């Protein structure tokens, strides 16, 4: 049986407002208030970050779809938050309460994902920088939700942002997984009290963070013994593409009436045309997994930079997931970046959720690659 | 908080005494509760046919004082009628009523503290086909705590406490005693008694501690089918002393009433 | 002594027709169970049992049917009789009657066979099952009285008043008479001490112009629920009926009913549970209640 | 036909329980199925053949059949369409059958 | 058991022919004709407008994929179709037959959304009143299935139309389901002979009526004895929000190329740049639900009017819908406007559909709000 | 919660009316009139002793105190209650039948 | 008896041995009430109990 | 020192400093604390009475006559688990503590 | 609902007439026949006491 905090919903119309006095009397936003309850969590299957699934439990309270329930464990997570700030983080588990049956029982959606609810993303805003999507995503002003502020390594978001599929305007839902598959972290949702002295209030933080400020890929062995699920991507899913077919809007017809041009990723990551391609095929990756893309030229007519084209593909192949038991021999946590050994084949990819049971405690593990690139 | 009713009202507002009040302070001066009556013929009920005239009869029915001055109650042929006062303060200008009825249906209703119809029986008349043949008033309990008398007459009886013990005294005598207000002791002799000299303590067990006398007892018994006797002693400590002749193997029964009183002048 | 069991048709209606199920020509023998279930939705957490909600479960009764017709006509015609008279209601009442108890159960028809395995003049042995509606209830009439205490007068009401330390007097026919009772209103409430189903009464409302109906406080004295209504027209009586299956809010001018659901303050209609505590009236010079107790086991 | 299996029925008013107390729905009559014991009396294995064989295709020549049920109290009917019938060799005296036959309700 | 009328496909190919002389020998559209069947109707769960779920029947006679049934009960419905006029309208279910299993159950839709079925809608049609949507779903001379008019009060649909998600083309049944959700009216599909002595026809309208021409909100009460089922709307189905996003495409980049503003619905039912917001957040709802809109400036450079914008959100929380059994005490009706006290809680909205099983018959109430404006 | 009382042959009654303890102690329970507080003439206190004084209220001045319940406490509650005794003084009695709990002393 | 379990949230069984005095919080599960009388219509039911702490 | 499984327990506890917050914490095999039940009073508390029971918890300070719900003044943050391991509990800001513990027997 | 009735040797039907009755009371019903009221010469009453003249 767990332990878990229940709260009105985080109404950011009732928390999005700076009349709070602080101890100095400048105006900050206003603090979250203490839980309206403390009950306990039995039946249940509780997923970190809310990858694929959603989570379930039954909490000894009543409570009514729009509550915020915060599931503790009595357990710590190590992260590095600044290049030389490491800590022990408690394991806590958010979620915003989506549906209550006549038992009691709740589904329950990661506060991340349930915060960017109904928010679309027009294919403009992906222009830049993977941060400048991030920033636009997590705002008190725009979301569901209440937040205030998002905590990680600036350069894991410094990046060329891809674009939407088919160059159109996106939900935020799908503009955020996209994004995270590229660059191997999901978010955590997070309430703490606010560190200095100077600051009473009890807020909730969105993180990109691991072990390690800069992360150091760890690699390990799954063994059989860890009741090892293995499965593949469906195609809907595909969160990894080695080779593109990139459409450029000609002028003259305002469409993409012009032949497509490709582009191969090949082991080392190298991203070229592969009209070009030279070598005897033992370079390139194993599998091709293609995708399309769509741009219009600037206003001198050019079409995409490759480097823009570049960050779209990455040397992988078919993404397999391995759910697996944690192993007291070597720890894994979210947003690990591992290789992984199971069965006499190599796995290099991130530890993206993790599930609590009463009897168990899983990782799930994404073969996203991009060994040479990702940070 | 205190409600004062037997109390100067300075503004005659204070303290107004309530109906209800007067009754429960009734109640409480007297002994009495919902399940009894005060009553009182100050002349006797007439009877006429199947009827009963209370001709001038008071009655005091949950600390309610009523009078009941010329009032006919009719009554069931050939059948025992218990007649009841009923109380129904909801009727105001009539709170009170009688009734004769087939069984005792006295309700114990807290008329002074709730609802309800205080129903209490104060006669039985019993009737032929053609008139009362006898009339029993319904008794009238005093319930109290602790009394301070000089002189008391008792004309019914007077129950009191009664604790019981059986001692295997030893050598095969038996006590049965049976003691009554705490103070008066029957011994009651059984068994047959062997293997004992005289002035020895005998083999078994003590008299408890709530039967051992002040001082020391001595209980004369007799030998069943013999001109014989024995005493023995109950001692303060609650040993028992043999002090009949001495008795060999063979067991001779032992019988008889012995009194005595646990407690001296105190 | 022995336990006394009757099927009535209308319990307390002047149409009810009643069957001796223990002395008549058709008997019930056997029941199934008379007693129930219970569940807390105990979860164990390694042994550590963790409550839930506590719920009662009345099983289905079932009885062995036997009849005592001398032929096979009176069988055939008791069989009908009595199982046709369960038919033709929306529901049957048990009366369950011994030393210490009187009790009742709404019942409704689950299933009755009808056989030929006949012993002597073609006497009836089958099986009756039935859902339960109501089990064990028995009824409690109360009246309720909205009465006031009369006024203080000095030099007539008891009260020790005047210079100290105060004083009252006999006058003849003046005197001194009782101003009123402390707690007088204690005559127009219900004092909920047990477990009810439900309630039905007859409202007599006090001032036009203004709602009327009942409200219930709990043990802290705190209103929880109430039924109120605010009528176009004033009614010479409001009958209520909180029975789940015959619930009825109905108002009478005359011999006219008019339904006064639609004119209820849903908003103080929380709950129809009610809780120990009490019930007072509002806007009432008088109501009479019919209520139907509960226990769950007897 | 003999020991009908039950002429009886069942009933529902899809009451449901809070907390003991049964909260009434619909009420609605279920006829069960009418099974007997099949006999044919024929004083030989020719005729009582031939008494299974006319019965039963009597029975299947038709949409429906019609029971009567007559007692000194009532003479009522039952429109029934044959479920089931058993054929089978356990030959009692003259190679008389001793069946099941089941009916379902139509009208009843 | 119910009757039920089963009918040839109304097939506008056939019956949108202005060929049938009238009485007084103008031409007129050629009528239905009378049933083909009349069959009787087991097992079924039959709702009235197909808010939520379809409808399944087994019939005594075979159907086809194609056919229409019209199915009977021996009950009315109140309603004003005019300010004086008020009827008892015999409660019908309308539904084309879209599938037929071997042991003769069908699956029924709907006469109105089988109607139009595959018509889509570019956001062109959006720019005014919700009437020229209305009028543009409902065409024999494009739809599907046949028609002869629709009845309501203009008011109803006299309001400014929201836009398609996204600004795009989008289908009919969205728009239809958008559109019915802002009024807070569900279509009834209705067989009858044509009123006036002048025509013999026999007709099939579309109607949003309810039992007052200007509808009354009914305050209520059900109770946990009616059998209440209690849902929230999941995210997909989102029916009301009560804050928007706003983009305005940029003439110059011709795209969302500027930042969204931001606008809130108070609970008075005022819209606001939610910029301006000063107050302390008691008069703002307790949860926020956001959509994102997308808007071209006109010839002149100017952004949407707040008018414009103000239609698409309004005093609204998450959508709770209750389902419940009819009770004798107020029967209500589809299209009723109402309060409900359920279980101590107001909760305002409206009767989108009902259904009818051999032991139920039930209403689905949804909580949209809106009552500052609804009518 | 209701218990009505005579004391010094004057009724009142005690509806709600909450007496403060002291705590591991027995506690006499005392009812005070003080005919001189024409308002509120009696009041309840929490004693060490039984400090019940006989004072004549109805002849004479003073505040007469009376013991009528004894309440022992533990650090956090009350462990035990004891009423104190309702005399009877009387002088003749003429009874039918009388049933005793505890000992008539003769 | 029954009546007594009912009224309580829960009720504690006591179970005294020589080595041993023991208790668990239980929650009656069902019980049982039929006629099937021995002499003096003396009672054989079937108790349940759910364990809450055992 | 906790050597054994347990249900529950109640606790008295007797705070000494003001401001800083009071209670109990639990440190597993290893010494690592895991979980702890503590409370930050504007005034010291005469004693602090804390039931654990998941059935019936409680969580009441005392001053003089004057009873407070200590809920609202929890931390939140540390109490963690109610599932007490192996391993030893100690004191914070406490000058005695007085517990009755439920202790769990699987098998008698 | 359906109740015939000779009083006085006068003839008349009582076809769903609905007599309101005092509670907690015995009520004496009564035909009334005034036959001065020639439009509606019997009326019903609910009566304390059998008042029959």
């Amino acid at each position: 049986m767990l332990e878990a905090n229940v709260y009105d919903n985080f109404n950011p119309n009732y928390y999005n407002i700076s009349d709070f006095s602080m101890p100095n009397g400048k105006k900050e936003k206003r603090g979250l208030p203490i839980p309206k309850a403390r009950c306990q969590v039995i039946n249940y299957e509780l997923w970190e970050t809310g990858y694929l699934y959603t989570s379930s439990a039954t909490l000894t309270v009543s409570v009514e779809v729009g509550d915020i329930v915060q599931i503790l464990f009595p357990e710590v997570v190590p992260i590095e938050e600044a290049l030389g700030k490491k800590k022990k983080l408690n394991l806590d588990m958010v979620y915003l309460v989506t549906d209550v049956d006549e038992s009691n029982k709740a589904t329950l959606k990661n506060y991340f994902w349930a915060m960017i609810e109904s928010l679309d993303v027009p294919n403009a805003i992906t222009k830049t920088t993977n941060f400048a999507i991030i920033d636009y995503l997590i705002d008190p002003n725009k979301n569901n939700l209440m937040s205030y502020g998002y905590f990680f390594n600036s350069s894991i978001f410094a990046g060329k942002a891809t674009i939407n599929r088919k160059a159109e305007t996106s939900s935020a839902h799908d503009v955020a997984k996209r994004i995270f598959s590229k660059v191997q972290f999901q978010p955590t949702t997070t309430i703490q009290h606010a560190p200095s002295e100077t600051d009473p209030r009890n807020l909730l933080f969105i993180n990109f963070a691991s072990r390690n400020w800069n992360r150091k890929r760890i690699t390990t062995r799954v063994d059989i013994k860890q009741s090892v699920t293995m499965d593949t991507e469906t195609i809907v899913e595909r969160s990894a593409y080695n080779f593109a077919v990139v459409f450029v809007k000609n002028k003259a017809t305002d469409d993409y009436t012009d032949p497509p041009k490709m582009y191969i990723a090949k082991n080392n990551g190298d991203v070229i045309d592969y009209s070009t391609y030279h070598g005897d095929g033992t370079d390139l990756p194993d599998v091709r997994t293609a995708k399309t893309l769509f741009y219009d030229r600037d206003d001198h007519g050019n079409p995409p930079e490759l480097s823009t084209i570049k960050v779209e593909i990455s040397p992988s192949t078919i993404v397999t997931r391995l759910i697996f038991n944690q192993n007291e021999l070597l720890p894994l946590y979210v947003n690990d970046l591992v290789d992984i050994w199971y069965e006499g084949k190599l796995y290099s990819g991130y530890i993206a959720d993790r599930v609590k049971t009463e009897f168990n405690d899983r990782l799930i593990f994404v073969e996203s690659g991009d060994k040479p690139n990702v940070i | 908080t205190i409600k004062n009713f037997t109390f100067f009202s300075p503004n005659s507002t204070e303290f107004p005494v309530g109906s209800n009040n007067d009754g429960k302070l009734y109640m409480m001066l007297t002994g009495m509760d919902y399940r009894t009556i005060r009553r009182k013929d100050w002349s006797s009920p007439l009877n006429t046919a199947l009827n009963v005239q209370y001709t001038n009869t008071s009655i005091i029915a949950g600390g309610r004082y009523f009078e009941l001055l010329n009032e006919t109650v009719a009554l069931k042929g050939d059948s025992v009628n218990y007649i009841h006062a009923n109380i129904d303060l909801t009727q105001t200008a009539n709170p009170v009523s009688l009734s004769a009825e087939t069984a005792n249906n006295s309700n114990g209703v807290d008329i002074n503290n709730g609802s309800g119809v205080l129903k209490v029986c104060f006669d039985i008349v019993t009737t032929s086909g053609t008139g009362v043949t006898s009339t029993k008033p319904i008794v009238q309990t005093s319930t109290l705590d602790s009394i301070s008398v000089n002189d008391m007459t008792v004309s019914g009886s007077i129950d009191v406490p009664v604790q019981t013990l059986t001692v295997e005294a030893g050598n095969g005598l038996q006590l049965q005693l049976t003691k009554k207000n705490n103070d008066l002791v029957i011994v009651r002799f059984f068994g047959s008694v062997s293997n004992i000299q005289k002035g020895w303590n005998m083999s078994g067990t003590w008299v408890d501690r709530p039967f051992r006398p002040a001082a020391v007892q001595s209980l004369v018994g007799h030998f069943a089918g013999r001109d014989t006797s024995f005493h023995i002693d109950i001692n303060p400590n609650g040993s028992i002393t043999w002090w009949g002749a001495n008795i060999d193997k063979t067991p001779i029964a032992t019988r008889g009433n012995g009194s005595y009183f646990i407690k001296s002048a105190w | 002594g022995v336990r006394q069991y009757k099927i009535h048709t209308n319990l307390d209606g002047t149409d009810d027709k009643v069957w001796d199920v223990t002395n008549g020509k058709v008997r019930f023998y056997q029941p199934s169970n008379l007693g129930l279930q219970s569940t807390n939705n105990i979860w164990q957490s390694n042994g550590i049992g963790v409550m839930g909600t506590r719920s009662i479960t009345q099983p289905q009764i079932e009885f062995k049917l036997e009849t005592f017709g001398e032929s096979l006509e009176e069988n055939y015609q008791l069989m009908k009789d009595f199982v046709n008279d369960i038919l033709s209601k929306k529901f049957v009442t048990l009366e369950y009657q011994t030393e210490i108890f009187q009790v009742y159960a709404d019942l409704a028809l689950a299933d009755v066979t009808k056989t030929e395995g006949y012993g002597k003049n073609g006497t009836f042995s089958e099986k009756i099952t039935f859902d339960i509606i109501t089990k064990w209830y028995t009824y409690e009439n109360l009246t309720f009285d909205k009465i006031q205490n009369g006024k203080v007068i000095a030099g007539m009401s008891k009260i020790y008043g005047g210079t100290a330390p105060g004083n009252y007097k006999y006058i003849k026919g003046t005197s001194y008479t009782y101003y009123g009772e402390s707690d007088i209103d204690r005559l127009s409430r219900w004092d909920i001490k047990e477990e009810i189903f439900s309630f039905m009464g007859i409202l007599y409302p006090k001032l036009p112009k203004t709602p009327a109906g009942v409200r219930f406080l709990d043990d802290i004295g705190n209103e929880y629920t109430a039924i109120v209504f605010k009528t176009e027209q004033v009614q010479d009586y409001i009958l209520i009926n909180t029975d789940v299956n015959d619930e009825t809010y109905q108002g009478w001018k005359g011999t006219t009913a008019l339904n006064l659901f639609p004119v209820m303050d849903f908003e103080r209609y929380r709950t129809r549970i009610i809780e120990k505590g009490q019930m007072e009236l509002i806007n009432l010079s008088k109501a009479e209640f019919k209520i139907k107790r509960k226990a769950d086991f007897v």
